[PDB]
RNA sequence: GAAGAACCUUACCAGGUCUUGACAUCCUUUGACCACUCUAGAGAUAGAGCUUUCCCUUCGGGGACAAAGUGACAGGUGGUGCAUGGUUGUCGUCAGCUCGUGUCGUGAGAUGUUGGGUUAAGUCCCGCAACGAGCGCAACCCUUAUUGUUAGUUGCCAUCAUUUAGUUGGGCACUCUAGCGAGACUGCCGGUGACAAACCGGAGGAAGGUGGGGAUGACGUCAAAUCAUCAUGCCCCUUAUGACCUGGGCUACACACGUGCUACAAUGGGAAGUACAACGAGUCGCUAGACCGCGAGGUCAUGCAAAUCUCUUAAAGCUUCUCUCAGUUCGGAUUGCAGGCUGCAACUCGCCUGCAUGAAGCCGGAAUCGCUAGUAAUCGCGGAUCAGCACGCCGCGGUGAA
């Protein structure tokens, strides 16, 4: 109970938020509307698996977007699913939604689907060591300078937790011109919960 | 308060307005914690309910500046 | 007409000095040497650089400063004489500097940390 | 001269780059621009503890910075008024217009 | 007994001095920010999520 | 402290008396920086000296520096835990510290029913061989070479 | 934690109750739903009436839910931080903790990481059987101490006039604000020191040897604490533990202890005048001017989306008499009265003024702790949760020891 969440250190220095906003005269409404966006496309994320979700505002229109990892999973064939999700969202939005869907180039840059996939093999009965090692090896075969893991729970179908998961390369944590990424997931087969504190590093 | 309008609860007032010039009754079960007294209330005996068990009290003429709940506390102190 | 311009910044109070050749006075908020100030308007405090340059002088001062108490914005008086002698005499500047007279105090109110009472005053460690 | 607008947002660089864009469009059709006035940037305070059940002393605070810009225009023309009534881009930054 | 007090405050009040507010995703009655309509600790955490507009860390 | 030595911050003289140690006497009674009450009634007390058995305040301040002057000092420097000390040679820094602390904290001990007549009689005592602060110099002369029974194995 | 207990907030008792229930899925009547008042009631409620009115149609149905009754139930601040995730304390800002090639020992293992002087520091130099590579540390990040240029309003007073005011003639002159820069980095010099680090002294400089301060806490150490933020497997119920109302109470006092405030006095008071900022808050929220009050305040009515205007011209000093040494012009404890304001209402259970008794306290015993400088010690301003409710909190400024 001693570390500082690193994504809160680098925010407001080199990175930017999910908001090009000056929230005046309607604050909690857009707040717990963005939260409704989060709770409503939460069921849309099991197969589509976007990473970054950006919001902008037009004159009287809502201009948001999604950055997915897989192109055809939500754009469909001739715009079938996109218009349907616009219609589903417009009842929660109450304003003209106008979106765009961007395919990531070189699509293994994400740290979100890394956590989602390691939670997938952890919820599909794989032991703890070689899953983490094959995760860091397949990240190295793509190319990344450092990947750390601090796993806990009721590990490998047994009793009281550990704090393990091992690494590769040099990794600047305490520097500030670093651009490091972090994620925490919830993951469980049946024994309580086994979270994953994952880490990557790409190099400036 | 009282001089910028007496604070007496209206439907309990309507319970005691029904028997203004009538005989002094024995029991009126109520809650009796919010309404104060202005002197046209003399003579009654209204069951003051503390919160657990109601205890009645009769009414003289001297009661001019307080409520009914100032005599049945919430203590049971012994 | 002849007048001077000397600014001074101590204890969060800028002090523009409209120095004019006179006999040695002050119109601070257009008020004289004790129309604004109590008895703590001391000689070596205020009139220090007159003993090294323009001895004994002096010239009459016009100034408008607020910020600090009586002893705080009086500390801004020395910067006015410093910048005035900076304007006037280049050769006495070394006698000023070797006597100091220009080293601005970089001190403000100290940052007061949470978890404690004050900037440094920790709470009473009531152990037992 | 009967034209003035305000520019208010969080940061500084997007505000004054958009201010230079609209100053460009203003003094293009005419002349006589005033200053892109920096406003002294009102600041907020918050004070939030770190833990849930105990440990009040572990503070972790947050604040807000809100830069503001005022723009006046001297000796206008109908063309700069048309530029300021049909162009409010960028949309990520909000402005406060008058005349 | 928590789900009664979530739907409790969405009523119009019985009289004027019962208009107390709380968070919306959670239900903390103490230390809610009326300019946020969020509680204490969810402001810190969702601020670390990088989703609240504005707010940065503070050092001076 | 533990690492090494440290500075001492010598005081500036007065722009009225033109004497440094008078400022050192000023800066030991003054509570909360209240120069307005305490220092001015010290001025009043030395002018009481000037009006009764005195001519100039600087000379009688030097006369007080005579008759209060700590000539020696001890400091408890244990080795094995026991009461171990020796009459050390006093620094004129720490001489002024001890003597003016005697004067000021005996003006605390005096406590007369006028807020400057306690100061007036205090400096009439400390300037003219009387008062228990001069007798504190006497008692400082006393324990000088009286704890010497355990101060000759040095 | 509880950043505001008069009900609610609220867990805990007394009374009045209900059971696909307020909540979660759907059918069904297919209704437009709610809108509108009366009787009694502590209400939860028991009992009535009005219009309420298809809100798309290739006239089919589904787009509206009060509603009706139902199923699988929903649900639970009931345990489980010693099954959990997460989050936070802890040494502690502590500098420690590792790896590859070469080499030693039969082997577990060792050498880098040891010996001298250097720094706040595993930072650096010289000797090293070790040659090289890391996380930490420093470091870039913010604030702020100095200045240049750029920008002048709602701010500033250079050239002068009017002034109750800097009104508008005047521009950003000084100032100020914020934009890019320059800046303090052993940057240069003398000596010590092997010529090595480093040290002692200078010059310039506003800032000299990382300027002051913040953000940033490695491996781990401690079954530390959190199921009362939320998720959460396991054991329990679901005509009740789930849900709705009225009064209470978490504010009671036979005692002990931790914390904050006030004097215990001739460094304290009263009459008089006279001063000096910063951070902010602000359009059902802050009040210009005037009136009337011992007063809490009320009244007419103006401004204010902010560099304009409201809190908002801060206090201890400065100069006179004073109580002139007392339970006292030290001090104000509890009590009767005039009230004032918030609220649906201030006995339980808000705060404040004034009038009237003038309590105790007459400098604190072991044992303690804060702190090495615009800091201790001391005096004022604003803000939060908030209709009202600070000796607490979080900042800001004023005087300023050893
Ligand atoms: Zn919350």
């Amino acid at each position: 109970g001693q570390k500082v969440h690193p994504i809160g250190m680098r925010v407001g220095i080199i990175r930017d938020w999910d908001a090009k906003w000056y929230a005046e005269k309607e604050y909690a409404e857009f707040l717990h509307e963005d939260l409704r966006i989060r709770k409503f496309i939460a069921t849309k994320l099991a197969d589509a698996a976007v990473s970054t979700i950006e919001i902008e505002r037009a004159a009287n229109r809502v201009n948001i977007s999604i950055h997915t990892a897989k192109p055809g999973m939500v754009i469909g064939k001739g715009g079938s699913e996109v218009e349907n999700l616009r219609k589903e969202l417009n009842k929660l939005t109450g304003k003209r939604v106008h979106i765009n869907i961007v395919e990531i180039k070189k699509p293994d840059l994400d740290a979100k689907l890394v956590g989602e996939g390691i939670a997938r093999q952890l919820e599909n009965r794989v032991a703890f060591r070689r899953a983490q090692k094959q995760a860091i090896q397949r990240a190295m075969r793509a190319g990344a300078k450092g990947i750390k893991t601090q796993v806990s729970g009721r590990l490998n179908g047994a009793d009281i937790a550990r704090s393990e998961g091992y690494s590769e390369g040099t990794v600047p944590l305490h520097t500030l011109r670093a651009d490091i990424d972090y994620a925490w997931e919830e993951a469980d087969t049946t024994y309580g919960k086994l979270g994953v504190k994952v880490w990557i590093y790409r190099g400036e | 308060s009282l001089k910028k309008g007496p604070f007496v609860d209206d439907h309990l007032m309507k319970k005691v307005e029904a028997q203004q010039g009538a005989e002094k009754k024995k029991v009126i079960k109520t809650w009796s914690r919010r309404s104060t007294i202005f002197p046209s209330f003399v003579g009654f005996t209204i069951a003051v309910y503390d919160g657990r068990k109601h205890v009645p009290v009769y009414i003289q003429e001297d009661m001019v500046g307080h409520k009914l709940g100032e005599f049945a506390p919430t203590r049971t102190y012994r | 007409q002849v007048q001077y311009s000397g600014t001074g910044r101590r204890k969060n109070a800028v002090a523009r000095v409209r120095l004019v050749p006179g006999t040695g006075k002050i119109t601070v908020n257009k008020k004289d040497v004790e129309e604004y100030i109590p008895h703590a308007d001391l000689r070596e405090v205020i009139n220090q650089p007159f003993g090294v340059t323009e001895t004994k002088g002096a010239y009459d001062v016009i100034v408008n400063v607020n910020g600090g108490g009586y002893a705080g914005q009086s500390g801004a008086i020395r910067h006015g004489i410093a910048r005035a002698l900076l304007q006037v005499d280049p050769d006495f500047r070394s006698a000023l500097k070797r006597a100091g007279l220009l080293t601005r105090d970089a001190r403000m109110v100290e940052r007061k940390k949470p978890g404690l009472k004050k900037a440094r005053k920790a709470s009473q460690f009531s152990k037992r | 001269q009967k034209i003035r607008i305000r520019l208010k947002a969080y940061e500084h660089r997007i505000l004054d780059q958009s201010a230079d864009k609209i100053v460009e469009t203003a003094k293009r059709t005419g002349a006589d621009v005033s200053g892109p006035i920096p406003l002294p940037t009102e600041r907020s305070l918050y004070t939030v503890i770190r833990a849930t059940h105990k440990y009040k002393d572990s503070r972790e605070q947050f604040e807000m910075r809100t830069h503001k810009r005022l723009i006046d225009i001297v000796n206008p023309t109908p063309k700069t008024v048309d530029a300021l009534m049909k162009l409010d881009l960028p949309s990520g930054v909000n402005i406060e217009i008058k005349l | 007994a928590k789900k009664s007090m979530i739907a409790k405050n969405k009523r119009p009040a019985k009289h004027s001095t019962q208009a107390y507010t709380r968070c919306e995703r959670c239900g903390r009655p103490h230390s809610v920010y009326r300019k946020f309509h969020l509680c204490r600790i969810c402001f810190r955490e969702l601020a670390y999520k990088g989703q609240i507009p504005g707010v940065k860390k503070a050092s001076w | 402290p533990r690492k090494g030595p440290v500075a001492k911050r010598d005081v500036l003289p007065d722009p009225i008396y033109n004497s440094k140690l008078v400022t050192r006497l000023i800066n030991r009674v003054m509570v909360d920086g209240k120069r307005g009450i305490a220092a001015n009634i010290i001025y009043n007390s030395f002018d009481i000296i000037k009006e009764s058995t005195g001519n100039d305040p600087l000379e009688v301040f030097e006369q007080a520096m005579k008759n209060v002057m700590p000539v020696l000092e001890v400091k408890a420097r244990r080795v094995g835990g026991s009461n171990y000390q020796v009459p050390v040679e006093v620094r004129p820094e720490r001489r002024t510290t001890l003597g003016l602390r005697w004067v000021v904290n005996y003006a605390r001990l005096r406590g007369e029913h006028t807020m400057e007549e306690r100061l007036a009689k205090e400096i009439m005592d400390a300037a003219n061989n009387t008062g228990a602060s001069v007798k504190k110099r006497e008692d400082t002369h006393k324990m000088a070479d009286a704890n010497r029974a355990f101060a000759h194995y040095r």
